[PDB]
């Protein structure tokens, strides 16, 4: 089902624009899955939040 | 200096940009928790009444803080692949009380 | 600015006053909550819906505060006093340790 808890503990592990391109690619795969959770969507708009702070 | 309660907070979803998946409602009272946790009736663990007397002693330990002891569940409708309405309730979504932890 | 963890703390029952009463130990290791919640990595970490949600507000809204850095699971531990006979009674105080914190 919704695998973003997967997706963040690999993220989260990383950073203890490489991770947050691989953590966006993550996200984009269990998407389907995560249609109605919250913690998805937060990760939507926060993945995209540093995308433009830091600017890559 | 202001004590530890609740205060009013609408969430508009379009403010915050998930109107994008939430069909339903277009916001809510989610409400949050802000104060001081000072050393002299408030909702607190043991930890909470230790931490703030280890405070009144030294400075430089801070304060309990002031978040959420009770909260409530609200249900929002969200679209599937197919366009089809699924109703679900979120959790721990509204405050009902604050607390010093 | 530094994330949400936990810190050491050994509480020393004299320098709080507290040896009056507790006849044993002489203090212990009780720890404390500090550190930002922030937009990206607060989330989990370790939150309630709602703490996902005032971060979000927050990240839109500065005048509303962040989620705040709390024990998230707590631990007991056992201390001695004297009741009215002057004998010696064991009792377990319960959320006394942090074992870990979030964001609430
Ligand atoms: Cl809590």
């Amino acid at each position: 089902q919704c695998r973003i808890q997967k997706c963040t503990t690999d993220f989260v592990s990383l950073t203890s624009c490489k991770a947050l391109r691989a953590y966006a690619g993550c996200t984009q795969r269990t998407s389907k899955a995560c249609r109605g959770n919250l913690v998805y969507h937060s990760a939507v708009l926060g993945i995209s939040d540093l995308m433009s702070q830091r600017n890559c | 200096k202001s004590s530890c309660k609740r205060h009013p907070l609408y969430v508009d979803f379009s403010d915050v940009g998930w109107n994008d998946w939430i069909v339903a409602p277009p916001g809510y009272h989610a409400f949050y928790c802000h104060g001081e946790c000072p050393f002299p009736h408030l909702n607190s663990t043991n930890h909470a009444i230790v931490q703030t007397l280890v405070n009144s002693v030294n400075s430089k330990i801070p304060k309990a803080c002031c978040v959420p002891t009770e909260l409530s569940a609200i249900s929002m409708l969200y679209l599937d692949e197919n366009e089809k309405v699924v109703l679900k309730n979120y959790q721990d979504m509204v405050v009902e009380g604050c607390g010093c932890r």
